[PDB]
């Protein structure tokens, strides 16, 4: 028996290893294929938990460039380096976000 | 989802 | 008829109307009826159209106190049961007129009464019920629906993760909490009273309630995520039933649980209103749906169940596992799921689907899967239900060699690694093996997990 | 077991005691398994009495923080079905401390809730379940009771009589209650809503239960007979419901009626409460039940829903009419009937009581027959039922010739000359034809009655 | 008159009085009447002075029985409109005696309930009223009032800015909260729901208050400043309607909002009476004001709206924006905006005002301005409302090119630099461009604010 | 529209809809509008159409947040008033 | 598009520049021209939000001269360094505050 | 009815 | 404000 | 009595 | 009346 | 305690 370590998690794809820029980029072209609307938010480590997070800019409402998105992840995280970072993915047609995960966990 | 296959559509 | 003659009459003079075409206010009913050679097919669909709605055995001179032409249901078609030359499908419509307005039960009870009943036929199958918008706006339906409940629980991108504790009963209440506690902890998103468990002198509900909540708020604050514990409010009486409901809102619980058909539909519809009320999420168990549902020939289809449920209200609804229906049932399954989280399902045969069903704007549900699975299915899982669902693993989690935070973690790591393939377009199903065992090169708790049980 | 081992086991190494001794505290239940050719009894056996009660498919470390020896179901003693190879009965005891006291609910939701989905089945039928007196004290039972309920409504010496409005749909309040009205002053104890009839378009509730009670307040007066008429609380929700019922104790009404399994068990087990709380009689439809009972090979026999009522709550009980069964089913029919009204039922194979059931002080439940069923019916329907029976001619009545007033004089002239026959010691079934038309030659009624439905 | 004599009498006989001198517990009122050609004037007000209060088409006989002279209401001055040859003012007087005390409701439907139907006049348009301070003392007035809306939002020396979520209709609740939020954290002092929005599928009520809350909260925190968001608690019923309120209170929220009009005035007044005993700050919207204020021939001038909001009860009121408004009716928009906030309002036909309005102690209105507004209206806005006001740049601040944040502090560093530059004694308006351009060289987001709408 | 563009935009691109069939779900309203010299009819009908539903005197981002196409209030029909000139009849689905 | 960067606030004129002794002395003037009773309040940062800081001394009422009530903002300042300062005026007529303002920031 | 036919009897 | 401007005044 | 002596009176 | 003139008729 | 000496047992 190994004894489980308890540690604080992120949502989806917390449990996995970390992502590298290959699996973010992945998940990323997925949320375009869908049609959604890939957008940024960030938030003090402390209020991770909060329903609201800072938004970032606004949702790239229409963006299909997945470089652009991956730039915009840079520019947030040099305005607000402490910050966990997340990015979504709106669903206008469900008004819910298709996917959302951190990317970078903050502190 | 909800919107995207409604019947108007 | 305009004068009054006593006596027995035949069905099909007043309840066949072949050339009938539906109104779109009618709920229409389509009926497989297996019928004892020697009866006539018109015959036997009048009879139950006549039965289920305004008619008699014999001629009462109250009919001509009103209008049995508006009022009366309908057999409208006779289709031939494709490959089954004993069994025709009969559709009949009734006027939306005759039933209670927002009653589940009312309409249940006129279509099931008493023509399953007959001597006439050998069974009654009811396949499918279309209720039209005007019928369905009367009706309250999920107290919040798949996206609402997704932003009250800020979860997003994967199906939600459960599991019912075991054994299902004997369990003191703080060792119930212990339980709920080490799977929460451990990355489940929820975790569930089974449908046995009320208020048993092993564990009384009020100190269940109590311990859940600490351990469900205690593996929260350990996690950083969102946690809920479905406790079960299914009570002897109504008065029980919204006591408990009630507790659980005062200390704070998100969501219970209810049997809807054994605790009934009257309970359910209230307990749905209520949930809405006080912003209470509500997963419904089908308890008892075998005993209705299985019998090819004689019972009541689940979808029909499906329907009646999301009107009568419930966040979540157990649907079993499509991973041992075979593929003949396999369409019939993902038919019911459609039924239960779309807006609009065209009509479509090879599904089961008999009629097309326009749910408007009301929400969708969440389609839960559970039963004897385990990480190995996880692949499957994921493929057949996708999102908007939630996986439940009681044995799955309990069952770990390390315990439920293992197992949780175990299940938590192949839920998304299945996921995060699916969305880089691997064939998850195909490549299924090869995903579950890459992912557990990292995860300990995986790999045994997957050493436990077989593929 | 001692200690915790991971993995999948066979149920039969725990669930199946062949040399187990029933307490007199355990509910004991039978069921008729019919199951997949290669599976072994034991084996089916003992995984009902795992899933009913507190088994998984998979060893959970939990089970160790409990006795399973003292909570788990187990399978005890295994059976041939007479003259069918295919199938078993398997009996299996439950421990009292799996359920909630007084609640018919979490027993019947642990019995039939997933068993009857098993793969390893072909078919389960829950036969029969043994209710011990320690349960049933916990039951609140009928709210009032054949002996109350004839004290109360001061009628004696014969079976009450009763009538279902027809059509079933489709009237206004008023002419709904000219209908009460001319069936109560020709000599009708009861009439009744129909089981369809909640609060539709064409007549809401409010509007019924009025006129319903000046019809039935004025034919008592012109009658001198007490009367009834059977309102329909079965409502969307248990508010709605005790709404209904509140407002017809407030009019004075002496009885109301709902629809147990359509409605569910937890309603009806607190509109039961509320009855005797209230002092109103409580009359209980069974729709739904051919859903459930009718297959042999798959469901719930109605001797069970039949003993869930009776715990549940009612005083009366809709039990069909045994003239259509045949002598097979006749035997199983007068079996429930037993275990409707009587105190202690002993084990009759023959009747399909498969346990030993005793009632102690709770009181019995009126019997109800009904149907297509007119005076020809009358002789078999008093030697059948007996007195303590409610006697339904619903087109028997509003489709005489003469109208309602000349059809319940037609059926009382009919009942009560049965009567006075059985009581002079002829054999009514025998001389059945005699009788009847002996009492038409004073009855006009009678005699046209007689005419328009065939012997 | 004394003696009763049936039949039609003419309405001058009775109710016009040109030599009545008003007491000071009359309230008054002013009608310009539109007659058509042919009647008198002095019957035109003598026939809208007896359907508004006593009068009948006919003598009735019970005039006999009360005293006519003390109850009736009176027309004592007719004036010509300056002008306008075709209209007249006709000033009547009605008895305080007539009217449910702290009742703006039985008032209004008394002025207003019938003679604007008249087919004597071509148009009837109420153009003031004159509430004495007696009745004006019996009404509950705003709940809190201005001064007491500063303290406890600690808000002083500026006009408060705000915005209303935009699209309309559409977004979710946490999306919803997202652009609270925003606007929020970059300076705004208030965010609003819109009109429409109440509980919708979209996003139901007690979703959109949760996550408006959370969104509130942390922008209270993130800039140090007291934050609020108007929740719309328009409601179908007052029970709904209370219980959004009782929401709003219960999570902390210290603004709600209404709409008086199309809510009514009975929800309106209970509404404002419950904001008073809770603690809850009141903010009126004014749906449907132009379909009844428009037109200047027919109907109700808003002036006399404005006062009926005041005695029913708002923290705030909706007054459009003056720059739309042309010099003719700028002095009248003046004029009621003087009526909403001051305590004496002197008669001054200039600006509309026909009779002089004491308001005693009972508190001012915030005006509250809106529309298509943006940065370069600012100058203006606050030179013409001044400090007690409201400004809401809902387009102005979700249309910024950077987003809700930035357009949230380019409203607030123009409404800063506006109010700067006024306390300075510069001409704000005449000088607004320069005190736009000079507070553009320090923001990045005023500069790009100016540049996407035009000056 | 599926990019966010600031800035005031004619009614008429989106709430004008002539060739829509309403569904049966939908409120149908005739307005007859009067309008004033200058002003298109299309765009006064569109005009009607949004500000009774969905729309706003400027672009807003928010509607991207939903879909305007499902929510919104569309004219559907215009037709000229019988005998008057000034006026027509705009028919909006809602 | 500009990210909107959060930021605490102190209400009215803390979205414009800080102020000079000029624009402070505008405001001064401006309340003592409406017959406003000047005034001095002052509190811990932490406890900007509570309805009740302290009060410096009493009102300056009937106060003429804006140099007085400048010389009391610096001896406020003086004894409590730490401190927000905030100039109200107090309307009698209206029994509120007719203009309120935060002079200095604290900490 | 009732105790006539009871289990003790 | 409020009271400044009133009937009295 | 009542109206008979108001103040208008 | 009332079901004379229905839209089914 | 409670479940070890049970009359079943």
């Amino acid at each position: 028996m190994q004894d489980y370590k308890q540690s604080l998690k992120y949502e989806t794809f917390s449990y996995l290893p970390p992502m590298n820029a290959e699996r973010i980029r992945a998940q990323i072209k997925y949320a375009i294929a869908q049609g959604w609307s890939p957008g940024i938010e960030h938030v003090e480590v402390k209020n991770s938990m909060n329903q609201y997070w800072y938004m970032w800019k606004l949702p790239f409402f229409g963006e299909q460039n997945v470089d652009n998105v991956l730039a915009e992840i840079e520019a947030c995280r040099s305005a607000y380096p402490t910050h966990q970072v997340k990015l979504v993915a709106y669903d206008n047609y469900a008004q819910s976000l298709g996917l959302a995960f951190v990317v970078y966990r903050g502190n | 989802p909800r919107l995207d296959l409604i019947e108007q559509a | 008829v305009k004068k009054y003659s006593a006596g027995v009459k035949e069905y099909r003079q007043t309840y066949w109307m072949p050339e009938y075409t539906p109104l779109d206010s009618d709920i229409l009913a389509c009926f497989k009826i297996t019928p004892q050679p020697g009866v006539d097919r018109e015959e036997a669909a009048a009879a139950v159209a006549a039965e289920s709605s305004t008619g008699t055995w014999t001629t009462v001179w109250t009919d001509l106190l009103t209008d049995m032409d508006y009022y009366k249901g309908r057999a409208y078609r006779i289709e031939d049961v494709p490959g089954d030359d004993a069994a025709f499908y009969a559709f009949i419509a009734y006027p939306i007129d005759l039933f209670e307005e927002g009653s589940v039960v009312n309409v249940f009870t006129s279509l099931v009464g008493n023509v399953f009943g007959f001597k006439a036929v050998r069974g009654l199958r009811l396949e499918d019920v279309r209720f039209p918008l005007a019928y369905v706006k009367t009706c309250g339906g999920p107290p919040h629906g798949i996206q609402v409940e997704r932003d009250k629980m800020n979860k997003y991108g994967r199906p939600l993760l459960g599991c019912t504790i075991k054994p299902k009963l004997g369990l003191s209440a703080k060792n119930y909490g212990r339980a709920v506690y080490e799977c929460l902890r451990g990355g489940l998103d929820f975790t569930k009273d089974d449908e046995n468990i009320n208020s048993q002198p092993f564990m009384r509900w009020r100190d269940r309630f109590l311990f859940v909540q600490d351990a469900t708020e205690t593996a929260e604050a350990q996690t950083g995520e969102r946690k809920g514990h479905y406790l079960n409010v299914t009570a002897p009486t109504p008065e029980e039933m919204y006591k408990r409901a009630e507790f659980a809102k005062e200390i704070g619980a998100p969501i219970i649980m209810h049997d809807y058909i054994t605790g009934g539909f009257t309970a359910n519809t209230g307990l749905a209103k209520w949930c809405q009320d006080n912003g209470v999420l509500l997963h419904i168990h089908r308890a008892m749906h075998a005993v209705i549902d299985r019998n090819p020939n004689h019972g009541i289809h689940f979808r029909v169940l499906t329907k009646i449920l999301r009107l009568s209200g419930g966040d979540h609804l157990h649907t079993g596992t499509v991973v041992g229906k075979l593929e003949g049932d396999r369409a019939s399954t993902l038919g019911w799921i459609d039924l239960l989280r779309e807006s609009f399902i065209p009509e479509d045969r090879s599904r089961g689907i008999f009629f097309d069903q326009d749910w408007g704007s009301m929400p969708g549900v969440f389609a839960v899967a559970s039963g004897g699975i385990h990480v190995w299915h996880m692949p499957a899982l994921v493929n057949i239900f996708g999102d908007d669902s939630v996986l439940q693993f009681g044995g799955g989690t309990l069952g770990h060699p390390w315990g439920n935070a293992a197992g949780a973690a175990a299940n938590r790591v192949a839920l998304e690694a299945c996921v995060e393939a699916r969305n880089q377009g691997r064939d998850i199903e195909k490549e299924g093996k090869e995903i579950l065992t890459a992912a557990a090169q990292h995860s300990p708790e995986l790999k045994i997990a997957m050493e436990t049980w077989k593929e």
